[PDB]
C-alpha cells in the first residue's frame, strides 16, 4: 500500500534511573537492524558532549 | 545438565561459539588500539563498536 | 549447467533416456514447444518416408518418484542438426548436460 | 506483473500449438519483463501477437498511463506461421515481495481457470553499492562525500528512489523522536452499536436497479429508515409483484439483516 | 414428470389407497420437501403438477403473518396490491418456476414420501376393514 | 449393483459439486485442495429390502435413486495444487463417457 | 471386476522453504535455516550479495 | 533521533 508500519511501543524500563532498557514493537521485516544499528553509530561516536 | 553415566556437563559449547570466543580472546602483538587504559569494560565495548 | 563439471555430464546425459536424441540429421523443420519435426538429408533416407521425422517431447509426467519430468526443446528452428546431437533437454539437463 | 491469462491455455503446466516455450518459461519470462505505472494502481495490458518470430515487451498494447521499462525484453517464440496468442496481464503496483501461494483472498478469485497466478517480485532496485570519500569542501577536512550507485530496473527513478527512502526512514524515526510510555490498548471502549451499513443507501445490497428504483419510489435511500419499515409496505411500494419482489426478499432479508427491525437510536449522526 | 408420476399410480397397486388426485397431491408435498433441499431458503412450495393435462409449475407460499423471517412466504394482512391479488390470506405467489422433479434427492425424497404415504394408507385401511368385525373370534 | 461415476452426488451442496464437469469430473485447472472432489462416483449402498412392489417403483421411477453412497474419490487432506490431467481407462462393453 | 479407472494428475509447485535438505557434491549436506532478507546476507564491495 | 532527522531532513518531501 506504500504506506508502512510504525510501532505501538509497550515498555520504557528505567532501572537504575541511569540505565534504560526501551523495548519497540512491532517494525517491519528489516527495520529493526536498520534502525538499531543506525541509532547505535550515531550514539556512540557522533553524540556531542564534554567531558 | 550432567549425564547420569558421568558426573560431566552435558551442556558443552560444541563449535561455531568456541570459535567465536577464541577468536575473541586472543592478542595480535600489534593490533590497533594497543596501549591504553579503559575505565572498564562497558568502555572497551563502546572503544570497539 | 554447473559451473566445474567432469567432462562426463556429456555422455552420462546422452547415453540416459531423459534427452530426446536426433535419430538421423538434418534440418529442423517445425519446433513447437511438445513437438519437433525433422526434414533429414537426402543421404540418410529411404524410397519411401519422404525424410520428415517426428519427436513428440513428453510434456509434464509423473515419474516414479512423484518428481516432475519433461523434454523442453533445446534446438532453435531451421538450425542444421547431425546424426545423434541432443534435441530436447530432458528433466535437470542443460543443451546435453547433466545438471541437477 | 501479478496474475496473466491466456486465451489458449488452461493451467500454466500446459503447453500451446505455436509458441517455441512453455506457459512456464512465459510466465518467468513475464516476471522478468518489468513496467512502470503512472496514472493508477493496477492495470491490465492486452498482448495479441501473430505471425514467425519472437514476441517482445514492445508488441504489447501500450497505453499513456503505463510505460514499458525497456521494450527488447523477449517473452516468447511463435514458430509457425499461423500461429498466434493473446493474453491479458495484471499489473498492481505494490511494496516487497509476496509469493503467489498467500495472495489468495477468497475461494472464487482462482474460479476463473484461464487467471494464472505469477508470483509477484516487485522491487525495482537490484544492488545498491555504495562507499565513502573525502569530500572536496571548500574550507574543512576529512568531510565524507557519499557515493551510492544502484543497479535498477530502470523503472523507478534514483534520486526519487533516494528521497522516498530517506522520507521511509524520516517517518520510521518519528516513532522515538518523541517516545514515551504509549499503549493503544485502550480498555472498556464506548461506541453507540448502531450498524454502520444501514448508513449506507438500500441499493448497496447486490441487487438490481429497478429495485433501487422501486424503493427509490417510495423514497427510501436508507438503511437505517428502512429498518423501520416491516413488509407491511411493499406490495403497496409501487411496482412490487413477483421479480423485484423476489430480489427484494432475497438480496436484503438473507444477509442476516430483516426487513424491518424496530430500534430507537438513529441515525447518529447522518 | 407428470407422465412420470402417472405411470407411478398406474404402478401403484394400492390405486384406490391413492388414486391420481391424492398420489398428485402427495407427490407435490414431496416436490415442495425437495424444494426445501434445493434452496436453503425453506419456502412452502404448492406446484400443482396438473395431474393429467399437462407438466408442472412451482409456486411460492406467502404464510400470511405480520412476520418478515424467511420473506419468500411472509405477507401482512392486507398486502394484496399488485399481482391484482386482493386475498389478504391464502394469496400465494407463482415467481419461482419449473424446479428439478429428476434429480437423485428429488426421486429418493418421492421414494420415500411414497412408502410413507403408502403405508400410512393400508394400515388406516386395515384398521377399518377390521373394526367391521368388532364383536367376533379373531385369530392372532 | 454396478459403480456409476454420475456428476449428482445425493448429500453434498453445491460447492462440492462445482469443480466437476456434466459428467462428474473436475475440469483440467480446478485449483483443489485438501477435502475437494475429484470424482464424483457413487455406489449401491443398500440391500435386503424385499418388497418387489417397491422394486417396481424404483427400477422405472427411482432407477438410479435407490441405493445411493458417496464413496467418491477426495483429495487427500493435507495435499493441494492444481489438476493437469485426467486419463479414463474405460472396460469395453461398458459404453463410455462424455469426458472419456 | 472393475469397469472405469479415472486417474487424475496433481502438480505442486513446491517452494523452498527453512526446512528442505540441500546439499553440493562433497557430502556437505545441510537443512536450510532461515530464508533471510536480501538486505541482511553479507555482500561484497560492488554491491552484490551472496 | 532528533540529530539523525535533521540530517535527513535534506531528502525527505512531507
Amino acid at each position: 500500500v506504500t504506506e508502512f508500519l510504525k510501532p505501538r511501543l509497550v515498555d520504557i524500563e528505567q532501572v537504575s534511573s541511569t540505565h534504560a532498557k526501551v523495548t519497540l514493537e512491532p517494525l517491519e521485516r528489516g527495520f529493526g537492524h536498520t534502525l538499531g544499528n543506525a541509532l547505535r553509530r550515531i550514539l556512540l561516536s557522533s553524540m556531542p558532549g564534554c567531558a | 545438565i550432567l549425564s547420569p553415566a558421568n558426573g560431566e556437563p552435558i551442556i558443552v559449547p560444541s563449535q561455531d561459539v568456541v570459535l567465536g570466543l577464541y577468536y575473541m580472546t586472543r592478542d595480535c602483538v600489534n593490533a590497533k588500539g594497543e596501549g591504553m587504559v579503559l575505565t572498564g569494560p562497558k568502555e572497551a565495548e563502546r572503544l570497539y563498536r | 549447467k554447473p559451473l566445474v563439471g567432469t567432462g562426463m555430464e556429456r555422455a552420462v546425459a546422452v547415453d540416459s533416456g531423459v534427452t530426446a536424441v536426433a535419430k538421423r540429421g538434418g534440418v529442423v523443420q517445425y519446433v513447437d514447444a511438445s513437438r519437433i519435426v525433422i526434414k533429414v538429408n537426402e543421404d540418410e533416407m529411404y524410397p519411401g518416408e519422404a525424410g520428415i521425422d517426428i519427436y513428440n517431447l513428453t510434456k509434464y509426467t509423473r515419474s516414479n518418484q512423484n518428481t516432475c519430468i519433461n523434454q523442453m526443446p533445446c534446438v532453435s528452428l531451421g538450425e542444421p542438426v547431425e546424426r545423434g546431437d541432443v534435441l530436447a533437454d530432458g528433466p535437470s539437463t542443460d543443451l546435453g548436460e547433466l545438471a541437477l | 506483473v501479478t496474475e496473466v491469462e491466456i486465451d489458449g491455455v488452461l493451467h500454466e503446466y500446459s503447453t500451446k500449438e505455436g509458441v517455441q516455450e512453455d506457459i512456464l518459461e512465459i510466465l518467468l519470462n513475464l516476471k522478468g519483463l518489468a513496467v512502470r505505472v503512472q496514472g493508477k494502481d493496477e492495470v491490465i495490458l492486452t498482448l495479441n501477437k501473430s505471425g514467425i518470430g519472437p514476441v517482445t515487451a514492445a508488441d504489447i498494447t501500450h497505453d499513456g498511463d503505463v510505460e514499458i521499462v525497456k521494450p527488447q525484453h523477449v517473452i516468447c517464440h511463435l514458430t509457425d506461421e499461423n500461429a498466434s496468442i493473446s493474453m491479458r496481464i495484471k499489473v498492481q503496483r505494490g511494496r516487497g515481495y509476496v509469493p503467489a501461494s498467500t495472495r489468495i483472498h477468497s475461494e472464487e478469485d482462482e474460479r476463473p481457470i484461464g487467471r494464472l497466478l505469477v508470483d509477484a517480485c516487485y522491487s525495482p532496485v537490484e544492488r545498491i553499492a555504495y562507499n565513502v570519500e573525502a569530500a572536496r569542501v571548500e574550507q574543512r577536512t576529512d568531510l565524507d562525500k557519499l557515493v551510492i550507485e544502484m543497479e535498477t530496473n530502470g523503472t523507478i527513478d534514483p534520486e526519487e528512489a533516494i528521497r522516498r527512502a530517506a522520507t521511509i526512514l524520516a517517518e520510521q524515526l518519528e516513532a522515538f523522536v518523541d517516545l514515551r510510555d504509549v499503549r493503544q490498548p485502550e480498555v472498556k471502549e464506548e461506541k453507540p452499536e448502531f450498524d454502520p451499513i444501514l448508513l449506507r443507501p438500500v441499493d448497496d445490497l447486490e441487487l438490481t436497479v429497478r429495485s433501487a428504483n422501486c424503493l427509490k419510489a417510495e423514497a427510501i435511500h436508507y438503511i437505517g429508515d428502512l429498518v423501520q419499515r416491516t413488509e407491511v409496505e411493499l406490495l403497496k411500494t409501487p411496482n412490487l409483484g413477483k421479480k423485484s419482489l423476489t430480489e427484494i426478499k432475497d438480496v436484503l432479508a438473507s444477509r442476516g439483516l430483516s426487513l424491518g427491525m424496530r430500534l430507537e437510536n438513529w441515525p447518529p449522526a447522518s | 414428470m407428470n407422465k412420470e408420476i402417472l405411470a407411478v399410480v398406474e404402478a401403484v397397486s394400492n390405486e384406490k389407497a391413492l388414486p391420481r388426485e391424492k398420489i398428485f397431491e402427495a407427490l407435490e408435498s414431496a416436490l415442495a420437501t425437495a424444494t426445501k433441499k434445493k434452496y436453503e431458503q425453506e419456502i412452502d412450495v404448492r406446484v400443482q403438477i396438473d395431474r393429467k393435462s399437462g407438466d408442472f409449475d412451482t409456486f411460492r407460499r406467502w404464510l400470511v403473518v405480520d412476520e418478515v423471517t424467511q420473506p419468500t412466504k411472509e405477507i401482512t394482512l392486507e398486502a394484496a396490491r399488485y399481482e391484482d391479488e386482493s386475498l389478504n390470506l391464502g394469496d400465494y405467489v407463482e415467481d419461482q418456476i419449473e424446479s428439478v422433479t429428476f434429480d437423485r434427492i428429488t426421486t429418493q425424497t418421492a421414494k420415500q414420501v411414497i412408502v410413507q404415504k403408502v403405508r400410512e394408507a393400508e394400515r388406516a385401511m386395515v384398521v377399518d376393514q377390521f373394526r367391521e368385525h368388532e364383536g367376533e373370534i379373531i385369530t392372532g | 449393483g454396478p459403480e456409476e461415476i454420475t456428476a449428482d452426488i445425493p448429500n453434498v451442496g453445491e460447492a462440492a459439486l462445482s469443480k466437476l464437469d456434466e459428467s462428474g469430473i473436475v475440469y483440467i485447472g480446478a485449483e483443489v485442495t485438501g477435502g475437494d472432489i475429484l470424482v464424483g462416483k457413487v455406489t449401491p449402498k443398500g440391500e435386503t429390502q424385499l418388497t418387489p412392489e417397491e422394486k417396481l417403483l424404483r427400477a422405472i421411477f427411482g432407477e438410479k435413486a435407490s441405493d445411493v453412497k458417496d464413496s467418491s474419490l477426495r483429495v487427500p487432506n493435507g495435499v493441494s495444487g492444481t489438476v493437469i490431467d485426467v486419463q479414463v481407462f474405460t472396460r469395453d462393453g461398458v459404453e463410455k463417457d462424455k469426458r472419456a | 471386476g472393475v469397469l472405469k479407472i479415472v486417474k487424475v494428475y496433481l502438480a505442486v509447485k513446491r517452494r523452498i522453504q527453512p526446512g528442505d535438505k540441500m546439499a553440493g557434491r562433497h557430502g556437505n549436506k545441510g537443512v536450510i535455516s532461515k530464508i533471510n532478507p536480501i538486505e541482511d546476507m553479507p555482500y561484497d564491495e560492488n554491491g552484490t550479495p551472496v
